[PDB]
């Protein structure tokens, strides 16, 4: 509720993000030419479905952990009640990951960083869910067309997380105050850096809900054909969030 | 269980 309070919110969010982003951008850019060879890709396509789901679920969980830590350092988050902190994270941890991951996607060759190197979606054929994979690559693609800055990613991912429309929130208005302050910080920064054109091009709020949904739907199909593998080999946190 | 623990 003041121009410098807002300029200052921007820096703290940007700062929170740099401290919690898991992979440094430089490194992800270095590695772009470290591409998987055809033999390696075959190696992956010939791993069993369940070995491959388990690997993907561990990576996702590593990534989600950084998202929690981002939440904790977020100005305002910890001052909410523990019901709403949980609600917000259950809903949006993954959505945030869906945005973060575009730093690791290369639009020139349609690849994504995974286990050391870059690969295309044919890398993940063993999972048996190519509609989900290609929705994720198409999402990453469409974000890469906005050429985000890190500051822009910080501010926007803070807004994804801090959504006052989530069902289950008890202290709903305290989330609106926090949201609104972050709406402002973000919009101010785009105004300062001449980037308000990107607003019209951002994904519909629908789109992140949809991909989160496909994920849950394919999970259930998998779980139903491999109940014990989920029970015995899937990270607890993954199961907390997605079962 | 898990998320509560990470938050405290
Ligand atoms: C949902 C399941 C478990 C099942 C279907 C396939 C997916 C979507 C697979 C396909 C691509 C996948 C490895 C994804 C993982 O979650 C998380 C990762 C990651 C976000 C997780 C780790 C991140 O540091 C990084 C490199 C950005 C990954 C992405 O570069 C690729 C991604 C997004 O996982």
């Amino acid at each position: 509720a003041s121009l410098t309070e807002i300029e200052h919110l921007v820096q703290s969010v940007c700062k929170s993000y740099r401290e919690t982003c898991q992979l440094r951008l430089e490194d992800l850019l270095r590695q772009r030419s470290n591409i998987f060879s055809r033999e390696e890709v075959t190696g992956y396509q010939r791993k069993s479905m369940w070995e491959m789901w388990e690997r993907c679920a561990h990576h996702l969980t590593e990534a989600i952990q950084y998202v929690v830590e981002f939440a904790k350092r977020l100005s305002g988050f910890m001052e909410l009640c523990q019901n709403d902190q949980i609600v917000l994270l259950k809903a949006g941890a993954m959505e945030v990951v869906l945005v973060r991951m575009c730093r690791a996607y290369n639009a020139d060759n349609r690849t994504v960083f995974f286990e050391g190197k870059y690969g295309g979606m044919e890398l993940f054929r063993a999972l048996g869910c190519s509609e989900l994979i290609s929705s994720i690559f198409d999402f990453s693609h469409s974000l890469s067309a906005l050429h985000f800055s890190e500051d822009e990613i910080a501010l926007y991912t803070a807004l994804v997380l801090i959504n006052a429309h989530r069902p289950g929130l008890q202290e709903k208005r305290k989330v609106e105050q926090l949201q609104y302050n972050l709406e402002l910080a973000f919009h101010h920064h785009l105004c300062k850096t001449h980037r308000q054109s990107i607003l019209a091009k951002l994904p519909p709020k629908g789109k992140l809900r949809s991909l989160c949904s496909q994920h849950v739907e394919r999970l259930q199909i998998f779980q139903h054909l491999h109940p014990i593998v989920v029970q015995a080999a899937f990270p607890p946190l993954y199961k907390e969030l997605f079962s | 269980k898990i998320l509560h623990r990470l938050l405290q």
